[PDB]
């Protein structure tokens, strides 16, 4: 075990690489593309 | 202690038999300030890549060798990215850390005057009115072995004067101590360090056409072997530009 | 975990106490870092040596031994002396205190018994030997298909560490049977193997993992292939056959180069 | 379901493992546990009880009670009467309560107690040297060399017995139960300090010996004892 | 300064050309504490009579000499009342102050590696599987002159390996710096001092059967006379037991 | 079981020898080497 | 292991001026040592090429 | 000639009229120069490395 | 008194009363002794300490 009307995110092998897919998603924006302009 | 270490970026001098460093005119090299500036363009500061020790070729010091001189910035014109910045810019300035190196043995005797002369304007090797040629006052890193006074020195081609007693300019050696200098006495020290600021009545000028300084190494007392079979000793010169600036970027003034 | 230090900035320096000078004679390593020599920038350095600590370095469960079941029977005296690659890694140190977990990889099938025979008593010398019936000798029964047996042996020293190297003898001066080195200093037991079936192959591989290691006195790594176990003898006799009799090879890992200064 | 894994040694049957198993006969009520005298919770409490050393084990005397006692007489010069080489695997110790608990364990630490009792008449007297030669030393073969180790001198009268403590002297922390030269324990030897003097010239005396463990004695690594062997099936 | 004085009772070393003292593993010798003890009997501390400098025989250092080693406690077994306490006790421990002494002249060149190896287990001089004999690993104060690698070294009698490059154990010299060591460079220092604590995984063991340490002096660079007729220089070793203990008094283990 | 935005260090066999690798690291210094000097 | 992609460069030794002994034919010896700085770090433990076993140890 | 002998650890320097390249230490931890040292023979157990090297020359 | 390029180490031993004059350096070093390195300071001093059974020694 590693870390934590509930949920539990538990790492059995105690490595960050040994975890499954990373489902926690924040970063995004299309604008790096589709609008890559100064002004 | 006599130990010294001078680190100018990328390179380190270590001198274990040493005097104090001569700081010429009690003045460290600075960048050209805004009060003293002339040209309107923002200069470039190469810093660690140009400002660093460039060791030149060694010269063999022998019985009967009259001396050597190097012109600055000239001696560095082919050296690293410092010499590249000379050709691609109108103007430039810099201070220098000159480190002269001669070691022999406790059985050797000898003395060297290591001086830095601002605006060392040579004399023609003799006779009529002839400007000394650009070719001869710009030997590059190789400097000039002073040969010596003779009636037989070739007067062709605008050659410089060979007599070290008159400093090649017509003023007595032995008064050369008015310039930043140190003596290397083999009994005492094996090296010398002089930190010269940028000296000129102009904020920057052309690195190629004008030689600000001159490094002159004169064998004040000859080299005696003592009891050893070593009749010659090398003399190595190592120059660090310091606080060097360049402005007026253009095509390289090279060929 | 411990990250390596950051690189700090450093500028030009004129100093009358050189950090780059020293004496190799004093017996100390250099303190010099790149901030003493060149002109440096701040680098934020997150690298770790975690994989170099003695737990990770020696903690990979190497193969210590191989045995073959002859008539469905095998025997192995526990030691690291037989395998050069794990023997070299333990011998970076003079003293080691470790527990070991022992995994048995076998290509046999059916049913196997491992008996751990503690020192000082007699082991079963064959299958069907009555000594395979034991009250207090710890044994392991396993079926090689569906799982590999593994057990931990704690640290059995007689001392506070194992000797990797021992400069003494087990008997006094005049005794003619004197034994030199670590072999008398401890014995970790032996593993007896038998098959209760016939089935698969005869090969038994013993993998051992040091854990909870404490290492003591670093030594120069072994510079030469091993010749005998419990020796340190590095002189190798390649052949007993003929005129090359009594010719020895060191078998080191130093390689030459055509020229210094040209490399 | 919940993700699990089966590391090596999961499906194993280890003879020495500690696990819980399903109760066959569920609901069974055991008979009540009454008080019985003598309860022993540790087998090192048997090794701490004195038991006679077969000090006389020799070609003729083994198998008879006379293997437990030695004869002492009056002599002009000191002699080495007895030697008890300190090995728990030696028949001397291995057959006792002390030694036969220690033969189940591969190595041991702590101090030995050896008690000598002389069985003679009440008019007999003697002084004896009981020496313990520490490990690494040579068996003395002289009373000058024996007295340089751990030793007691027991006067004989009015109290039967005397006890030499064999103290723990070891380079390492444990001594192997089976004799080897690396961990060897040393020697206990019996000498005449002055003499054994009986009331009549040819008179004689008998010496017995017992051994027990001190309280600091400890054992480890339970193994099979060499003190039992089965060559036949029991039917 | 380079001056040093080490006084261990009854005796004084004075070294006027000296390095720092190597304190092996940053650990001074201590008496065995009660937490770490095994045997129940009260040990003896001889202190000033056993703990004191014992200088051994000097070895002649020459062109072509491969080196020397001494085993400890072995080298001291005949030395004073320290060696007496080895024979009359089961067990013993001690730390050592090893002071190695080689002086030549400013015309001599050479370098010596002086190292202390814990548990230095030698290798047999070559061939089949043979334990090196007790007789050869216990030379006493005389130590062992390392001879050198040869196919012609006698393989009889369980002799130790003669090759200093492999440290006689089969590991490269030049990695020997992982052990407590100093170099004697004749240019620099004429001596060395190493303070080693008691190193073992056991609180005390038999002084005669087990050699805790080994002192190894390897001529890293050979001895050049310069211009002098002195082709050899002595090397003297002086050992002080420090914080030595003994327990298990018995008959002398001698003959 | 043996002992203890979380973590749990659990010993299944209840022996200190039966545990896995010891990952808790404090003791260190190169100076026992590289600088083994009195002063 | 040396490759051209990650190659580390060269350390070379030169005469700055000269090595001058007290007598003409005199000579000198140079040794060299290497150690890691404190920022040195390693990763991916593997077998070392510095040991090879061609024979069984018995 | 010099491998197998202690003389493999030192180089000879003399007085010369012109500067020469005395020695070259190509920086590879797999090269015999470094691979046989304490530094290089710890680093040969690892597939790659970072950080600074210290080389000390004694005459 | 020598030239400045001379060097030496000497053992100065004091054999306490009741002992035999050593006639070997192994036997001499077992008494009170100093070892004086020779250079850069001229002199060295052994103290002969007071070691006596009685309280005074006859002249």
């Amino acid at each position: 075990g590693a870390q934590v009307i509930k949920y539990f995110n538990i790492n059995y092998y105690k490595d960050s690489a040994s975890s499954g897919l990373s489902r926690q998603d924040f970063s995004q924006d299309p604008s790096k593309f589709t609008q890559p302009l100064v002004d | 202690d006599r130990l010294k270490q001078i680190t100018i970026g990328n390179s380190t001098i270590t001198t274990q038999d040493s005097l104090h460093t001569v700081l010429a005119y009690g003045e460290w090299p600075t960048y050209l300030s805004d009060i003293d500036a002339t040209s309107v363009d923002k200069p470039t500061h190469p810093e660690t890549s140009a400002d660093r020790f460039y060791t030149l070729d060694s010269v063999e010091w022998q019985v009967g060798s009259h001396g050597w001189w190097w012109k600055l910035p000239d001696a560095l014109k082919d050296m690293g990215v410092f010499g590249q910045n000379m050709y691609y810019h109108s103007m430039g300035r810099s201070g220098f850390i000159i480190h002269t190196q001669c070691n022999a043995t406790k059985f050797h005797s000898g003395a060297l005057i290591v001086a830095v002369i601002p605006e060392h304007q040579l004399a023609y090797v003799g006779g009529v009115k002839v400007n000394v040629g650009y070719d001869h006052t710009h030997p590059g890193q190789s400097g000039h072995q002073i040969r010596g006074p003779s009636q037989s020195n070739d007067r062709s081609g605008g050659k410089p004067d060979e007599d070290p007693l008159f400093n090649c300019n017509g003023t007595l050696l032995g008064n050369i101590t008015i310039f930043p200098h140190q003596i290397i006495n083999l009994r005492t020290n094996n090296s010398s360090t002089i930190v010269v600021p940028y000296i000129n009545c102009v904020p920057m000028d052309n690195m190629l056409k004008h030689n600000n300084l001159s490094l002159v190494i004169i064998p004040l007392v000859p080299l005696r072997p003592g009891s050893s079979g070593i009749n010659s000793v090398p003399i190595t010169v190592t120059i660090a530009p310091y606080k060097s600036e360049f402005s007026g970027a253009m095509e390289a003034q090279r060929q | 975990v411990l990250v390596v230090p950051d690189t700090k900035p450093s500028g030009p320096q004129h100093t009358t106490k050189p950090s780059i000078l020293g004496a190799m004679e004093i017996g100390a390593s250099s303190n010099a870092t790149p901030e003493s020599t060149i002109e440096t920038r701040y680098v934020y350095n997150t690298n770790t040596n975690a994989e170099a600590d003695v737990e990770m370095f020696l903690g990979r469960s190497a193969l210590w031994g191989k045995v073959t079941l002859t008539r469905q029977y095998a025997k192995w005296e526990i030691n690291f002396q037989e395998q050069a690659h794990i023997r070299k890694k333990f011998e970076f140190f003079t003293y080691l205190r470790f527990d070991m977990e022992v995994t048995i990889v076998t290509n046999n099938k059916g049913l196997m018994q491992i008996m751990f025979v503690p020192p000082g008593i007699d082991h079963p010398e064959t299958h069907d030997d009555r000594k395979w019936d034991s009250a207090s000798n710890p044994s392991v029964f396993f079926q090689p298909k569906s799982g590999f047996p593994r057990f931990t042996i704690p640290f059995t020293g007689l001392a506070s560490a194992y000797y990797m190297f021992y400069d003494g003898y087990d008997k006094p001066k005049g005794s003619d049977n004197n034994e030199y080195g670590i072999a008398p200093t401890n014995d970790m037991g032996l593993l007896c193997f038998r098959t209760l079936d016939n089935s698969g192959g005869n090969d038994v591989k013993i993998y051992v993992k040091p854990k909870h290691i404490t290492a003591w006195v670093p030594r120069p790594p072994r510079a030469t292939q091993y010749t005998h176990k419990y020796s340190t003898n590095y002189h190798y006799k390649p052949n007993s056959s003929g005129p090359d009799e009594h010719v020895l090879k060191d078998r080191h890992f130093i390689k030459t180069r055509p020229l210094i200064s040209s490399a | 379901g919940l993700p699990t894994r089966l590391p090596s040694g999961s499906q194993q049957f280890m003879t020495t493992e500690d696990e819980q198993s399903p109760n066959i006969l569920p609901g069974f009520h055991p008979s009540k546990k009454i008080h019985i005298p003598g309860m022993i919770t540790n087998v090192m409490h048997m090794a701490r009880v004195d038991s006679f050393i077969p000090i006389n084990n020799i070609q003729g005397e083994v198998g008879k009670v006379s293997m437990y006692y030695i004869t002492v007489t009056k002599k002009t010069v000191t002699e080495r009467i007895l030697v008890l080489p300190l090995e728990m695997s030696n028949t001397l110790f291995a057959t006792t309560l002390l030694g036969e608990v220690l033969n189940y364990y591969a190595n041991w630490s702590g101090s030995i107690t050896i008690t000598f009792m002389c069985v003679c008449d009440a008019f007999s007297t003697g002084k004896f040297l009981v020496a313990y030669t520490p490990p690494g030393g040579k068996l003395p073969e002289d009373r000058k060399q024996a007295m340089l180790g751990v030793h007691i001198i027991w006067d004989l009268g009015l109290q039967s017995s005397c006890t030499i403590v064999v103290p723990w002297i070891s380079s390492g922390f444990y001594r192997r139960t089976k004799a080897d030269s690396f961990t060897h324990g040393g020697y206990v030897s019996l000498w005449y300090q002055t003499a054994f003097v009986p009331p009549v010239s040819g008179g004689t005396g008998s010496i017995l010996a017992t051994c027990s463990a001190c309280p600091d004695m400890s054992v480890r690594m339970l193994r099979d004892s060499p003190m039992m062997e089965q060559k036949n099936e029991l039917q």
